[PDB]
């Protein structure tokens, strides 16, 4: 379940093990850190559907 | 001044003018420079 942390754990590992895959969603961590700095990282996750590895 | 100068906010530059003053010279002279080294 996504309670789990197990869960980003594993779709993280899915999204490394299957380096090609054409479905897949998009997670954005943003920070705006103090005196106005702002860091953003686009992490990559299997989109919901079906997935063979 | 040490307590300032240790909690001071990360990525953050610190600032401290007007340094003749206080080693002409609360007030301390070798104080400042210790607690620099801290």
């Amino acid at each position: 379940p996504a309670r789990d942390r197990s869960y980003a754990w594993l779709l993280s590992w899915l999204t490394r093990h299957s380096t090609r895959t054409q479905h897949l969603s998009v997670e954005t961590s943003y920070l705006q850190h103090e005196s106005g700095r702002i860091s953003t990282k686009f992490e990559f996750i299997p989109s919901p559907g079906n997935h063979f590895i | 001044l040490n307590h300032l100068l240790s909690v001071a906010p990360q990525q953050s530059l610190v600032l401290l003018e007007d340094v003749d003053a206080a080693f002409l010279s609360r007030l301390t002279f070798s104080g400042l420079l210790n607690a620099l080294d801290g």
